[PDB]
RNA sequence: AGGUUCGAAGACGAUCAGAUACCGUCGUAGUUCCGACCAUAAACGAUGCCGACUGGCGAUGCGGCGGCGUUAUUCCCAUGACCCGCCGGGCAGCUUCCGGGAAACCAAAGUCUUUGGGUUCCGGGGGGAGUAUGGUUGCAAAGCUGAAACUUAAAGGAAUUGACGG
């Protein structure tokens, strides 16, 4: 039976996406059904500011950031427990993950 | 009614800008558009208060067919409209469920709480949906406080007003009180109700120990 | 580490409370007195389990309303919800702030040349409606 | 609403639909005096023009061919003739 | 280019952007338009400049997206070289 | 013609009881372009095309129309960016006791025993079998058209409860 109303992916209006490549082991995903994801990760990795921070030469200084775009295939996703399966009426909600702010 | 004495009296068309109750935006329901007037700049719909009290008034002739009072079941989920719909069953003889529906009180015959009722009044068809779609099981008429965007699936004499603010929840409850009062015969329509509409609004608790504890320094002052 | 009172002492404790709610103090051993000489309980160490949870209940009614209920509560929950009817109504502003479309409503409905209503300007606008996706 | 009238319309809800799809159907256009400055004749521009026209007299351009309607030139006086 | 002693005396030889900055302009729901003109100065220095930019989000909007169409994306990208060209 | 990278075949190193595999190293044809063939895909929305009717809502893309204001040149009218709506044609979404359906679900898969708008292709228990044979197309690989003998009481679909899941 049909799983998915949309079939896994958003193609809604056209016959062919372009492939790439799944970022841990190389698999060809249509874009638009591979699982993206973007970090905005810190490379000063924030566990250790304290050290870079006073061992720096300028008084004023602002640590850059690292900006990766992840494309994952469904079983490196599910591996790497990026996204895990979900009820029915729990499939179908579309809203992303809470921010978990506070 | 098209009755000289059953007119507005702009005395309740000051009660009513008072209160809000021709306020009622930004969502349009489809079935609600006989009643709106037009839109504002800021979104908000107004709310044609022609409609509202010939509404108001024919919910009140519903109510007074009634022959038996406490045949009237009066709803209110929110608490805003809890404190009114105890006052309005105090005032018409209206058997109120304040609080908490419990679900199959009008369809289990068993338990205990099995009320069967003539009539159900209900302040919000979006809040009190339980007790509309029993009342669809019990073969039960419904009157209904209805803003611009509330449904109206099991809802046979929507009220248009506003259910949001509580200056206007606890107005048209005290309306349709006055109007069932006087289509019997308790009031004598020519001089104004001893009863003020203030009480039947909403009193949150900080504004409630705010207000006491001003008098009580006002009193032991 | 595991001495949740299970329903028997809860609701036999809350049946307690709701009776005889004068004769009980935040004192564990007059309640538990009071217990064994107002309730047939067949043993002791149900009795005065029941006992400390009418403590404890007591030491939250003293607080605040748990249900309860007790009639002192009860009386000044209705004295707050049927008196302060105000002195003078909050309906009675005396100045009605109107949209110039909420005047014309009244107007074309012979109520809007009559009355105080005192009138602002439009809000030179149309941005409502929070922005679409997030951010 | 079960109980539309279908017959007797609102002039709003007339105006407010397609073209077709009204009861007896009829087009948005109109027909113009145009004026130009400095001239003393009127033009009948069509209001959805698609020609670039020209007064006759002087040689200027009355009105530029649009998407959808025609725009007429820097200022000139028109008047919709007959509604 | 040359060494007078203990010194060595350097010329421009070209201008970048740092990767965190370039990367942190570029986001979604707007267009990024991009154009380049190989251009020579008076004295002999052929160059080839790059340039971008990105449609900017106003203040009381409330759709999602900002997307320039072709044709607006096309005569700002003529309008860019255009002016890089004057101006070098 | 060209051959960067990948990489059927092949060689080797591992893993394994075995390992002509999965993992690793190398690597032919191919992958690229030009010219000529082939006509097949889960070539899928697993849903023929044309037309009509039957709920709501919010968006989105193109075109048009109409409106408070903000912004750009420029100081004005245009013209762009935004904001609030309406109409048309699109890709879709949410919601609904429209109705349907074995159900999953579907605003089409509805308007069907209350059965008829027009029309094309196509199925008839499971196998044997898309095989044999004839014909026909192709350089080939293969494509199209396409049985029978014999065999069998189920094969299937959608949901439910358990059991099991490296
Ligand atoms: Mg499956
Ligand atoms: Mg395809
Ligand atoms: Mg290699
Ligand atoms: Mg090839
Ligand atoms: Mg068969
Ligand atoms: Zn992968």
């Amino acid at each position: 039976t049909k799983k998915r109303r949309n079939n896994g992916r958003a193609k809604k209006g056209r016959g062919h996406v372009q492939p790439i490549r799944c970022t841990n082991c190389a698999r060809c995903v249509p874009k638009d059904k591979a699982i993206k994801k973007f970090v905005i990760r810190n490379i000063v990795e924030a566990a250790a500011v304290r050290d870079i921070s006073e061992a720096s030469v300028f008084d004023a200084y602002v640590l850059p950031k690292l900006y990766v775009k992840l494309h994952y295939c469904v079983s490196c996703a599910i591996h790497s427990k990026v996204v895990r399966n979900r009820s029915r009426e729990a499939r179908k909600d579309r809203t992303p993950p809470p921010r978990f702010r506070p | 009614g098209a009755l000289d004495v059953l007119q507005m009296k702009e005395e309740d068309v000051l009660k009513f800008l008072a209160a809000g109750t021709h306020l009622g935006g930004t969502n349009l329901d489809f079935q609600m558009e006989q009643y709106i007037y037009k839109r504002k700049s800021d979104g908000i719909y107004i709310i044609n208060l022609k409609r509202t009290w010939e509404k108001l008034l024919l919910a009140a002739r519903a109510i007074v067919a009634i022959e038996n009072p406490a045949d009237v079941s009066v709803i209110s989920s929110r608490n805003t409209g809890q404190r009114a719909v105890l006052k309005f069953a105090a005032a018409t003889g209206a058997t109120p469920i304040a609080g908490r529906f419990t679900p199959g009180t009008f369809t289990n015959q068993i338990q205990a709480a099995f009320r069967e009722p003539r009539l159900l009044v209900v302040t919000d068809p979006r809040a009190d949906h339980q007790p509309l779609t029993e009342a669809s099981y019990v073969n039960l008429p419904t009157i209904a406080l209805c803003n611009t965007d509330s449904p109206l699936r099991y809802v046979d004499i929507a009220i248009p007003c506003n259910n949001k603010g509580a200056h206007s929840v606890g107005l048209m409850w005290w309306m349709l009180a006055r109007e069932v009062l006087r289509m019997r015969g308790t009031i004598s329509r020519e001089h104004p109700w001893e009863v003020m509409p203030d009480l039947y609004f909403y009193r949150d608790p900080e504004e409630i120990e705010k207000e006491e504890q001003a008098a009580a320094e006002k009193a032991v002052t | 580490m595991g001495r949740v009172r299970t329903k028997t002492v809860k609701k036999a404790a809350r049946v307690i409370i709701e009776k005889y709610y004068t004769r009980l103090g935040n004192d564990f051993h007059t309640n538990k007195r009071v217990c064994e000489e107002i309730a047939i309980i067949p043993s002791k160490k149900l009795r005065n389990k029941i006992a400390g949870y009418v403590t404890h209940l007591m030491k939250r009614i003293q607080r605040g309303p748990v249900r309860g209920i007790s009639i002192k509560l009860q009386e000044e929950e209705r004295e707050r919800r049927d008196n302060y009817v105000p002195e003078v109504s909050a309906l009675d502003q005396e100045i009605i702030e109107v949209d110039p479309d909420t005047k014309e409503m009244l107007k074309l409905l012979d109520f809007g040349s009559l009355s105080n209503l005192q009138v602002t300007q439009p809000t030179v606008g149309m941005n409502f409606k929070t922005p679409r996706g997030p951010v | 609403p079960l109980a539309k009238d279908l017959l007797h319309p609102s002039p709003e809800e007339e105006k407010r639909k397609h073209k077709k799809k009204r009861l007896v159907q009829s087009p948005n256009s109109y027909f113009m005096d145009v004026k130009c400055p400095g001239c003393y004749k009127i033009t009948t521009v069509f209001s959805h023009a698609q020609t670039v026209v020209l007064c006759v007299g002087c040689s200027t351009v009355l009105c530029q061919p649009t998407g959808g309607k025609a725009r007429l030139t820097e200022g000139c006086s028109f008047r919709r003739k007959q509604h | 280019e040359d060494v007078q002693g203990k010194n060595c005396l350097t010329n421009f030889h070209g201008m970048d952007l740092t990767r965190d900055k370039m990367c942190s302009m570029v986001k979604k729901w707007q267009t990024m338009i991009e154009a380049h003109v190989d251009v020579k100065t008076t004295d002999g220095y052929l160059l080839r400049l790059f340039c971008v930019g990105f449609t900017k989000k106003r203040n009381n909007q409330i759709r999602k997206t900002s997307y320039a169409q072709h044709q607006q994306v096309r005569q700002i990208r003529k309008k860019m070289m255009e002016i890089m060209t004057r101006e070098v």
